[PDB]
């Protein structure tokens, strides 16, 4: 906005802004017993099995 | 020539035997006939006939 005092005039301006992503990683560890993975595949024998 | 059974006798831990086998460390043989002596018909003296 111009005005009538002795101040210098104002040229038009421009602003240029740069933004970027941030990478984030997540990890969880599960252990499964070897007998538990095995007997999911072993065959049915009896009602107690 | 004599007569005899053609196959073995089966014993399966199916039924109410399986609950006491998992929950406790023990298991009957013929739980159902063993239950009908105690709670279904008590105070009956044993008689071989």
């Amino acid at each position: 906005i111009a005005h009538g005092d002795g101040r210098r005039p104002n040229k038009q301006r421009q602003y240029i802004v740069m933004k970027a992503c941030n990478k984030h990683h997540i990890g969880a560890e599960i252990e499964l017993a070897a007998a538990d993975i095995e007997l999911l595949f072993a065959e049915k024998e009896t009602p107690l099995d | 020539a004599m007569s005899g059974p053609a196959a073995y006798a089966s014993y399966v831990v199916r039924g109410a035997n399986l609950v006491t086998a998992v929950s406790y460390g023990r298991a009957m043989r013929n739980f159902e006939q063993f239950m009908a002596r105690i709670v279904d018909h008590p105070n009956a003296l044993p008689s071989v006939e």
